[PDB]
């Protein structure tokens, strides 16, 4: 099973880098810049939330090796919780961002009002409340079942398992993918159009070099992000709704989706606070 | 352990809560520091917008609460508190386009926009640039050529293109171009579009702050 | 400054009445207010207490849950409501300014104190000269027995000496042991080590004499002493 | 008008009278010594309540309270045993350069931008921080202020002169012009007979309070002069200024002992103190970080860094406990 | 030109001062720094028992 290996490989090395690079970006955090502003403030949990999320990595990798989860029920408990949680904060942080960035570009006045440190700080500790509101439910539904041979994580209580199960897909689908699209590509959107107007970004070369800075990287983060959440949610429906017989194809196609999942939370660092200009001009 | 301790505790909890609505109030507001030459329009302006070593000028506008500092009450070396001004929003910088005949006094106003335009202090605060008195611009261009202020002037005696001429050499003034900006208006004296034109370059500055604040300038 | 009182007369036991004491002259909003009565036969005693801004509030465990002391800051007023009284509650009630600050002097200005009567861990402490008559010109000691050591680790003793002259508010003489009162007559001082404190008046005269109170300020709830009483 | 030459020819005459008695530098002298070696100081206490930049400060004479000035419009004092604040006081004007606590602790002085010393009365009924009295007649900002009881205060404002009042009448009783730049320090002897006054013309004057003659200039910089600080033994002052170079002068010889600069040092100074016994010399400057210098072998001692901008302000404790030094970073540390 | 007069009566003033020779006032503050080094808590850092901070 070279495959087999090769996925072991990838996850381990999908890891080894969002754990350096989050954790590179929270010492820089934390010393240098200090957590002065709202934006530090909300890198800071992207960054922890993302960590936290590819800690979990390595833990699916061996049990795919391994074909059986040996860590016990607690264990099996708390990963998977740990995995749901971070997702949907990494998710709900990203869109924070997002509509903090629009309302900063769009409505200066009144994000005057809003963008202090202090309603960053709340807003962040309601997101983790909304994040706890799925992630509960896995402490409430979690169980290491047994099979014949095998022994596997299920998220399934319920006598409806065709509700519920349906049920959990179809709210993360509609509360993961959809929503955080519309929401940070009509921000973004807005954002840059209402740039292109701005004095200081326009007329001469340098400034509008600067507003084509700006806009590629904001266009970057959106691509990034469609294209590392995009396939594994097509998956999971496509897997739901079709008897997908499993064969090696579904495995690595599987595997490989889960993997550039988790690159979102390897990039993130580098997308949103290594090319932070604060971080560059720290850095230069 | 905190015996009676506690209560005070207790008062510099309430009073650091204090601080930090005062310092949320304050940070509302966006200050503008105010310059000029002698004897220049800056009254002009502070009478226009309605609202003893410096003056400061409370207004609103459109839901924005300004303050305007007048410092050119106090007789000192500039070099030593210009430095409290780090961090003021930007600069209402106050020209008189009646003075070009006079005493050199527009080269006077001319190496004090240079000097406090290049300043270590305000290298990224963007200049909103006032020119008042027109009509007597109007009035003296006519008899008056400009080249008796600047010699090498080579085009036509209309008011039109002397102010052009005058916006261009005030603007010409910052060498770091591609940093801080130098917005530009000819002083008018209706419908009260003077505030509106510092609300939108306010407005503009607030955005870049922004900007840079979110990491994205 | 200024302190009213507001809400005795006679009430029926088990009923309920409240004591309104509304402050002009001081920024009300800054200091702690507590409330102090004293009965008829006894001396002061703590009743209840507020912080500034209302963050805080304890209350004396005989009058525990059946009081309840508010505050109205954009009034200037301080409000006691009592329900369920008994024939124990008559006393003169007393309502005490207090601000808690390094440096500062709590307990100095005392109410005029209503008069209500209804119809029908804790640091002890004794003075044994319950009272003793003098003359104007001599020099006199007032010693007060503590129960548990009153000198916190940081250095402070927290022990007040209030005077209650014949018909009057107590008021504040020494705060933390050692240090006079704004006003007080530089003859009074105060010394002493925990649960050993002493109070020495020099060249007394009259206007002097009355009951000379002993308060800790170390833990709630806090507790007066019997009071020791000059005469002439 | 031919008497500048006989201005020239004092002053002449003055360079050859103070060259004569220079028997042997300071540094001859104390080369024999030990020196002190490397001294630790740790951020003990950080004190965050300001908002904006701290441009003063100054300790109580129980060494224990703090006052402490910024840009935030407002006056803070400080318990540093315990990081409480005791007043929070708010400010007319938010331009603020200097801030005075009264020997005695019923005071407090502040001032800046607006030609204004406004004092405010602390230890008062109401409980509540009033403004005991607004002197006014400087016609520039003031630069420093310091208490020489709770009668009198003397100022040094931008118009190049100081000033001597009397709080309760609210007028000068004396007057001290004879700088020609701005006075931006002021430093009083331990007696509180005599004061010295750094001006931006880079040289300082020693002053008479009682007459309001200066009774000795000391010139030798080659900048403005930031900050002045006496010897403990009332017999000396150490002078900041922009060109990175502190020097220590003597009352008694009219000379300058020493200087204390180093190549590696190109930033200007904003504060200067003496510890107790005056054998150290804490500086501040626009570097972030504070200099320990020996105040007689003219060696570093160490470095205090623990700021993000620059040191503005800098104290002392009477009883010589700890280093209070507030930044433009908008946090005062107190070191030991 | 009243200053001319000024400046130089004021440096006739300050001229007639009794200089005090230079190793004695340099003496002088080394005494005082060696005499009052030990009640100096920063140069000797003093234990935690008696440090406040
Ligand atoms: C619909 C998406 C989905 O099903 N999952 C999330 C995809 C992971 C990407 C996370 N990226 C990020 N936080 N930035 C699930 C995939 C499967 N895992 C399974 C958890 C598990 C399984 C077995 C053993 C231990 C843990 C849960 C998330």
């Amino acid at each position: 099973m070279v495959t087999a290996i090769t996925i072991m490989a990838l996850y381990s090395i999908v890891c080894v880098v969002g754990l350096f690079g989050n954790f590179l970006v929270m010492y820089v955090i934390v010393r240098y810049t200090k957590m002065k502003t709202a934006t530090n403030i909300y890198i800071f949990n992207l960054a922890l939330a993302d960590a936290l999320a590819t800690s979990t990595l390595p833990f699916q990798s061996v049990n795919y090796l391994m074909g059986t989860w040996p860590f016990g029920n607690i264990l099996c408990k708390i990963v998977i919780s740990i995995d749901y949680y971070n997702m949907f904060t990494s998710i709900f942080t990203l869109c924070t961002m997002s509509v903090d960035r629009y309302i900063a570009v769009c409505h200066p006045v009144k994000a005057l009002d809003f963008r202090t440190p202090r309603n960053a700080k709340i807003v962040n500790v309601c997101n983790w409340i909304l994040s706890s509101a799925i992630g509960l439910p896995v402490m409430f539904m979690a169980t290491t079942k047994y099979r014949q041979g095998s022994i596997d994580c299920t998220l399934t209580f319920s006598h409806p398992t065709w509700y519920w199960e349906n049920l959990l897909k179809i709210c993360v689908f509609i509360f993961a993918f959809i929503m955080p699209v519309l929401i940070i590509t009509v921000c973004y959107g807005l954002m840059i159009l209402r740039l292109k107007s701005v004095r200081m970004l326009s007329g001469s070369k340098e400034k509008d070099r600067n507003l084509r800075r700006i806009t590629r990287m904001v266009l970057v983060v959106v691509a990034v992000f469609i294209v590392c959440w995009t396939p594994i949610h097509i998956y999971v429906i496509i897997k739901a709704l079709i008897t997908i017989p499993e064969t090696t194809f579904q495995t690595v196609s599987w595997h490989f989706c889960i993997a550039l999942g988790y690159t979102n939370s390897c990039l993130n660092p580098v997308l949103y606070a290594f090319l932070d200009e604060n971080f560059k001009r720290c850095f230069r | 352990l905190s015996a009676e301790d506690k209560a005070a505790v207790e008062r510099s909890k309430m009073i650091d809560r204090n601080l930090r609505e005062d310092g949320e109030k304050a940070a509302r507001e966006v200050k503008l520091l105010l310059l000029g030459a002698g004897e220049s329009g800056k009254s002009t302006i502070v009478k226009q917008m309605k609202i003893t070593g410096i003056v400061e000028t409370h207004f609103t506008f459109k839901d924005l609460h300004f303050k305007m500092f007048d410092v050119g009450g106090q007789r000192s070396e500039r070099k030593k508190w210009i430095h409290c001004f780090e961090g003021v929003t930007a600069i209402i910088f106050c020209v008189a386009l009646s003075d070009y005949d006079l005493v050199n006094r527009m080269h006077e106003s001319m190496k004090l926009f240079d000097s406090i335009c290049n300043n270590k202090w305000f290298t990224d605060t963007s200049i909103i640039l006032f020119l008042n008195k027109k009509d007597l611009f109007e009035e003296k261009i006519k008899k008056s050529p400009l080249t008796i202020c600047y010699p090498e002037y080579a085009g036509s005696n209309t008011y039109e293109e002397a102010a052009a001429y005058i916006q261009c050499q005030f603007e010409d003034l910052n060498k770091r171009k591609d940093t801080k900006e130098i917005y530009t208006h000819f002083t008018c004296a209706t419908d009260t579009k003077n505030v509106q034109f510092v609300f939108d370059a306010v407005t503009d500055v607030i955005i870049k702050n922004n900007l840079k604040d979110c990491g994205l300038f | 400054v200024q302190l009213v009182e507001s809400g005795g007369g006679l009430v029926q036991p088990g009923g309920s009445r409240k004591l309104s004491c509304s402050a002009s002259g001081f920024a009300f909003s800054s200091f702690g207010m507590h409330w102090v009565r004293q009965a008829p036969e006894k001396g002061l005693e703590w009743v209840a207490y507020i912080s500034s801004g209302s963050g805080t509030i304890y209350y004396a465990d005989t009058v525990k849950g059946r009081f309840t002391i508010s505050r109205d800051d954009p009034k200037n007023t301080l409000f006691l409501q009592m329900t369920s009284l008994r024939s124990e509650d008559t006393a003169m009630y007393y309502c005490v300014r207090s601000i808690y600050y390094y440096g500062s002097s709590p307990f100095d200005f005392w109410g005029q104190g209503t008069t209500l009567t209804v119809s029908s861990s804790d640091i002890v402490m004794t003075q044994a000269t319950s009272s003793v008559p003098v003359t104007p010109g001599e020099s006199v000691s007032i010693s007060c027995r503590s129960s548990k050591s009153l000198l916190h680790s940081n250095g402070n003793t927290y022990l007040y000496w209030f005077l209650q002259r014949p018909g009057q508010s107590p008021q504040l003489l020494i705060y933390r042991m050692s240090n006079l009162a704004s006003g007080v007559p530089d003859r009074f001082s105060g010394s002493g080590s925990g649960t050993a404190f002493t109070l020495t008046i020099s060249r007394l005269e009259a206007e002097d004499v009355g009951v000379y109170y002993c308060m800790q300020h170390l833990e709630y709830p806090l507790t007066f002493g019997a009071g020791t009483k000059l005469e002439l | 008008d031919q008497l500048r030459q006989e201005a020239e020819q004092l002053k002449n005459q003055i360079r050859d009278a103070r060259k004569a008695c220079a028997d042997a530098t300071l540094s001859q002298i104390t080369n024999n010594i030990d020196p002190v070696g490397r001294i630790q100081m740790r951020t003990r206490r950080t004190l965050r309540g300001h908002l904006a930049k701290i441009y003063a400060m100054h300790w109580g004479t129980d060494s224990r309270l703090l006052v402490s000035a910024s840009q935030d419009g407002k006056l803070i004092i400080w318990d540093s045993y315990t990081t409480n604040k005791v007043h929070a006081i708010p400010l007319r004007s938010s331009w603020v350069m200097t801030c005075a606590y009264a020997p005695s602790g019923n005071y407090v002085a502040c001032g800046g931008l607006d030609n204004i010393c406004s004092i405010y009365n602390l230890k008062t009924r109401e409980g509540n921080v009033r403004v005991s009295r607004e002197l006014a007649g400087h016609t520039g900002y003031l630069s420093c202020c310091r208490f020489l009881d709770d009668n009198q205060i003397v100022t040094s404002s931008g118009d190049t002169t100081c000033a001597l009042w009397d709080i309760e009448t609210g007028q000068q009783t004396t007057t001290f012009t004879g700088h020609t730049g701005d006075v931006m320090s002021l430093s009083l002897a331990p007696d509180t007979r005599l004061f010295v006054s750094g001006a931006c013309d880079a040289s300082a004057k020693l002053w008479d309070v009682r007459e309001g003659m200066c009774r000795q200039t000391f010139t030798g910089h080659e900048s403005d002069i930031n900050a002045i600080c006496f010897f403990p033994n009332g017999n000396a002052f150490a002078t900041g200024s922009d060109d990175a170079t502190c020097r220590l002068f003597d009352l008694r010889a009219d000379q300058e002992l020493m200087t204390y600069s180093h190549d590696n040092i190109i930033c200007g100074i904003t504060s200067v103190s003496f510890s107790k016994s005056g054998r150290l010399l804490l500086a501040g400057y626009d570097d972030f970080n504070c200099n320990v210098w020996d105040a007689l072998k003219a060696d570093r001692a160490g470095v205090l860094a623990g700021h993000d901008n620059r040191v503005s302000c800098l104290g002392v404790t009477d009883d010589g406990m700890a280093v209070a030094t507030g930044s433009w970073d908008s946090f005062l540390k107190i070191w030991n | 030109i009243a200053q001319a007069r000024k400046l130089v009566e004021q440096l006739k003033m300050e001229a007639n001062i009794d200089r005090i020779k230079v190793s004695k006032a340099a003496a002088d503050l080394m005494a005082y720094c060696e005499a009052h080094a030990k009640e100096d808590p920063l140069l000797t850092p003093v234990p935690a028992s008696e440090n406040p901070f």
